[PDB]
RNA sequence: GCCGUUUAGGCCACGGAAGUUUGAGGCAAUAACAGGUCUGUCAUGCCCUUAGAUGUUCUGGGCCGCACGCGCGCUACACUGAUGUAUUCAACGAGUAUAUAGCCUUGGCCGACAGGCCCGGGUAAUCUUGGGAAAUUUCAUCGUGAUGGGGAUAGAUCAUUGCAAUUGUUGGUCUUCAACGAGGAAUGCCUAGUAAGCGCGAGUCAUCAGCUCGCGUUGACUACGUCCCUGCCCUUUGUACACACCG
């Protein structure tokens, strides 16, 4: 039973459905799959047969160590979304908010290259070669 | 840089079994090489 | 009837009574030549006109539980699915699955229907007398459907909207979608005399 | 001498049942009878066995060896390799009259544990992907 | 034996046997990989790695001379690509060739001349004598 | 029917189908099904889906499992 | 003394090989050779299907060709001037021999 | 009020109706077996069935 | 056996593997169409051009471009399900000296996947491959929620093919999570191993299959009829039509 339940549990500014299952609650941050919401849970050490709002704080705690923390708890690198980064050249997993900015960050170097990719999507047409006779 | 060997045709071309034909000037000489329509 | 041979080997087919004698010749249930173990058979029924009535009515029933494409010739599932149904029957009525079944024929399968036919030169839809075969058709038909629609994006398990579906229709209340269809025919049919 | 080796056909699925004189086993590609992989298809691999008994079998063992076909196929295969292996035992080794009355139990439950069903996948034809089925036709 | 017992059943004896049977070694990537290009998770179960192996100390003894391009097949499935038809997907190798390489270590299975992984003598003891522990 | 949203509402655990409800609910035709619980009680599964273990380890009820998850209940005796 | 001489045919005509096949079969019999054959082999049956147009136009028509190939294998326990002493009839129009020594 | 009175097809007569689909046949009365009278009925028909009818007077004419 | 000029033939029934010509295909008349094809053919009349070329050859771009309308389709809108285990059943075809292993590629090892390195087998009922196919079948997890249905779109990176990957060749990994709640007026194909579901092989092919041609696997509902709509054949009839009622 748990008596402290928690409705919602707003993890990273994102408002965390706590009555989902641990593993399909955290994928609501912009930035967690359902695969690197499950390897976040086993190597943090939570029993996933559990409803996040049952969940303990300290527990919440361990998930947020190694998401922010990643390559210090031996997630190998090919989990990461950010691999080999044009900026600082790390291999970081970005998280829910600073997905939405470096999308941009992206698009305004290309957009200030010149490229193809980046006036392609300036126009807002089809960037990846798709054909664009009747389709969307 | 295929072509027939009957007519240098670059399109329709038949290399299965090694013919080397395009689809039309096979046909021409379908039952001379021995391929019966049996069916 | 003579043999002790049932369903699933569970099921006794004897001392189950169909009580209509007009579609007591199609209802492939009575005799013991109808009598099998398993609602699978791989018979070359329609091979002949009326010869789908000799196909036992069981199998009919699984038949008709693969439609709509993803279920197309999906037998097996269509089999275990009648499997748990009657599990279900005798679990909420703990009478014969066999009889409840054959009364859920029986009940919802109309007896009338439009038809457009021409009398004098003008054509319109005037009321008919249903043949037996279709009558048992139709009542397959209306009770398979009526468990497929519930079904569809309900928690509720395919299996047991059947099995609901079959004790409502064989106790005859305005509950199934088989009941409430057969009325609307005979109505309708009843108008346009 | 008791030495059978009869077959059953479904549509590609191929059953030989080789058979002894022994006590009791029926064992398809050595593994028993009682276990055959469509659970819910088992009883067809039982139908010929529930049909005679297994007091018929008293003194055969079946080794019931298949090949092709799918899954069901297999199982209605089995079953004529089952129900055909008694009776040609019976015909060569027990009666040829004790056979009759085995015989007419198979035949008047179903016809097909005896001969088999000539029916097969029927070619595919141009202008369509099926044997009958035809590309959807459009006009404007 | 191995063919009276439920190919099923008989292998959850022997998913606990391999708990149990002293232990060997076991992999710093176990609990990520996904054992197949196509899956779209991880297996679920904690202790998966003993069934794949369960699973997999039968196919020598029920066979003889598979190699890893062989055990990929007899694993893969269906692949469903979104947009494009599915087809047929070979599994992972690395799975498969490490589970032979424990029961290597452990005496069930050995590798094989004129290629493959074929039984051992006193493997083949086990296969039967747990066999033997099934209902 | 929230009964995978209700799974920690502690009126659950507390007693709701520790009997508190559920002597009924197979009662209704003396032994009507785990899913006919499942929606003849309007709360679905999931909930009830670990207790239709948690009732067969109290020995008040016998159970089946199979393919569709298809599971069974009664009531009494 | 006594070897393994495998004679190996081809063809495209079934009437036509079975000419050939039997009387190598008949000829070393008439000597009492151990003659193991015939063996007979899948046929096999090579397949083109084209457009039956030449400008791709009207209903898409197609024409399956194919050809049967027919395979048969014979065994004599003899010598290699036994064998050639045996194969030098007519081979009738066509018809493929290899004789070659086996293992 | 009408009684649900039962017949049996002695005969099947043609395949009426503007796409054939009616089946006229007639009809024996079981209460008493001397009223022979047309019915039409929609579905696969042979003699020896047995239909269930709402009402009798409805009589079907020749080639209705 | 009943029906019938009791002829030709029809319906049925025991038997039989089989009783729609047993099933399905191949071939297929006369007369035509100003049907398509001069862009398959050094098949081809006439005309155009023929060195500053409408000849050939090379570089690069385009045929793929996007307000929009249309046609064949693929994937879905979920629990008769998704995922993750375990379990395991086909058939038709295919392997050009392919160069120093090389087209099909077994087995060993490295590697999370992708893909590598190694020893090799087969010009093939011999090796690949008896092609260990999928749906399916089990056992759990999910629980009516645009949800874990669905997978468009896009960001980062890696590997393979090739002389070259950009207007992403393609295959991976993480992440992004759109429309779609069974589709209005209309309209297609289909009568038993058929429709529908499932996957496989071959053509093209260096790489690319949502296509086409074949293959097998599970496997029905319905009908055993009619001329109502759309058309076809024969006869009778009317015509002021003959490029023929689109007259
Ligand atoms: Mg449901
Ligand atoms: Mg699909
Ligand atoms: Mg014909
Ligand atoms: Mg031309
Ligand atoms: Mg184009
Ligand atoms: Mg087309
Ligand atoms: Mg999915
Ligand atoms: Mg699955
Ligand atoms: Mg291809
Ligand atoms: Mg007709
Ligand atoms: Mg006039
Ligand atoms: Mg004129
Ligand atoms: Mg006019
Ligand atoms: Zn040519």
């Amino acid at each position: 039973a748990g008596e402290e339940f928690q409705h919602i549990l707003r993890v990273l500014n994102t408002n965390v459905d706590g009555k989902q299952k641990i593993m399909f609650a955290l994928t609501s941050i912009k930035g967690v799959g359902r695969r690197f919401s499950n390897i976040v849970c086993k190597k943090a050490d939570i029993d996933m047969n559990k409803r996040a709002g049952e969940l303990s704080a300290e527990e919440m705690d361990r998930l947020m160590a190694v998401v922010h923390n990643p390559r210090q708890f031996k997630v190998p690198d090919w989990f990461l979304n950010r691999k080999k980064d044009y900026k600082d050249g790390r291999f970081s997993q970005v998280v829910s908010n600073a997905v939405d900015m470096k999308l941009r960050d992206d698009l305004e170097r290309l957009k200030k290259i010149r490229n193809h990719r980046g006036l392609r999507h300036y126009w807002g047409v089809r960037v990846r070669g798709q054909h664009t006779k009747t389709t969307g | 840089s295929r072509v027939c060997r009957v007519c240098g045709n670059s399109h329709g071309l038949i290399r299965k079994y090694g013919l080397m034909c395009c689809r039309q000037c096979f046909r021409s000489n379908a039952k001379d090489i021995g391929f019966i329509k049996y069916r | 009837p003579g043999g002790d041979v049932k369903l699933f080997n569970r099921w006794t087919f004897e001392d189950v009574q169909v009580s209509d004698i007009s579609l007591n010749d199609y209802l492939a249930v009575t005799s013991m030549k109808h009598y099998t173990f398993l609602p699978h058979s791989a018979g070359r029924y329609s091979a002949k006109r009326f010869r789908k009535a000799q196909c036992p009515i069981i199998e009919r029933l699984t038949n008709s539980l693969m439609m709509h494409g993803r279920n197309n010739g999906k037998k097996i599932m269509a089999v275990r699915i009648i499997k748990h149904t009657m599990e279900i029957i005798h679990l909420l009525t703990d009478a014969n699955p066999i009889q409840i079944i054959v009364d859920a024929i029986i009940n919802s399968g109309p007896r009338e229907d439009a038809t457009r036919i021409g009398s004098a030169g003008v054509v319109r839809r005037q009321a008919v007398d249903i043949s037996p075969l279709r009558r048992v058709n139709q009542a397959i038909y209306l009770l398979t459907t009526g468990a497929r629609e519930s079904a569809f994006r309900n928690v509720k398990t395919i299996a047991e909207c059947l099995a609901d579906e079959l004790i409502n229709a064989a106790k005859g209340s305005s509950n199934s979608y088989a009941i409430k269809k057969k009325d609307e025919i005979e109505r309708v049919a009843k108008a346009n005399r | 001498p008791g030495t059978v080796q009869c077959f059953g056909r479904k549509k590609t699925a191929v059953a030989v049942a080789y058979c002894k004189p022994g006590r009791g086993l029926i064992k398809v590609n050595g593994a028993p009878i009682e276990l055959i992989r469509p659970e819910m298809l088992r009883l067809k691999a039982f139908e010929p066995i529930l049909l005679a008994g297994r007091s018929r079998f008293k003194d055969i063992d079946m080794r019931i060896r298949v090949r092709g076909g799918g899954k069901t196929s297999q199982i209605y295969s089995i079953r004529q390799a089952i129900a055909k292996s008694l009776v040609a035992y019976y015909q060569k080794y027990v009666d040829e009259a004790a056979k009759k009355e085995v015989k007419e139990i198979f035949a008047r439950y179903d016809r097909t544990l005896l001969v088999a069903d000539p029916r097969r996948c029927e070619p595919k034809k141009f202008g369509g992907r099926g044997a009958r089925a035809r590309f959807q036709k459009s006009y404007r | 034996t191995v063919k009276d017992v439920n190919p099923h059943e008989f292998v959850k004896a022997y998913s606990a046997h391999l708990k149990r049977s002293g232990k060997m070694e076991l992999p710093e990537w176990v609990d990520i990989v996904k054992t197949a290009r196509f899956k779209e998770l991880p297996p679920s179960d904690a202790d998966w790695y003993y069934i794949r192996a369960a699973s997999m100390a039968r196919k020598i003894y029920l066979r003889q001379g598979i190699g890893i391009g062989g055990f990929q097949k007899i694993y893969g499935g269906r692949q469903r690509n979104g947009s494009r038809p599915p087809h047929f997907c070979k599994s992972s190798g690395a799975v498969s060739r490490n589970i032979l390489q424990e029961l290597q270590k452990m005496g069930i299975i050995d590798v094989d001349p004129k290629g493959g992984r074929l039984i051992t003598s006193q493997g083949r003891r086990d296969l039967d004598q747990v066999a033997g522990t099934v209902p | 029917g929230k009964q995978k949203e209700k799974v920690n509402n502690a009126v659950l655990f507390d007693q709701a189908t520790y009997d508190k409800l559920l002597t009924e609910v197979p009662k209704y035709k003396q032994i009507t099904p785990s899913v006919l619980s499942e929606r003849l009680r309007i709360n679905g599964s999931l909930a009830r889906r670990a207790i239709k273990d948690l009732m067969e380890r109290g020995l008040i009820r016998m159970v089946s499992i199979h393919s569709s998850q298809q599971i069974f209940t009664r009531a009494t005796n | 003394v006594q070897h393994r001489i495998r004679i190996t045919l081809s063809s495209k005509s079934v009437k036509n090989l079975e000419k050939v096949c039997s009387d190598l079969v008949k000829g070393a019999k008439e000597k009492q050779l151990k003659v193991k054959g015939p063996v007979r082999m899948p046929t096999k049956v090579l397949n083109i299907t084209t457009r039956k147009s030449p400008c791709g136009e009207g209903t898409n028509t197609w024409d399956r060709f194919e050809m049967r190939v027919h395979k048969r294998v014979i065994d004599l326990v003899s010598s290699p001037d036994v064998v050639k002493q045996i194969t030098s009839i007519t081979i009738e129009p066509g018809v493929e021999v290899e004789v070659t020594i086996s293992d | 009020d009408t009684q649900v009175k039962l017949a049996v097809v002695v005969k099947v007569m043609g395949r009426t109706g503007s796409r054939g689909q009616v089946t006229q046949v007639r009809v024996k009365f079981l209460d008493d077996q001397n009223r022979l009278i047309m019915r039409n009925v929609k579905g696969p028909v042979r003699e020896g069935d047995i239909l269930t009818l709402l009402e009798s007077e409805r009589e079907a004419r020749r080639l209705r």
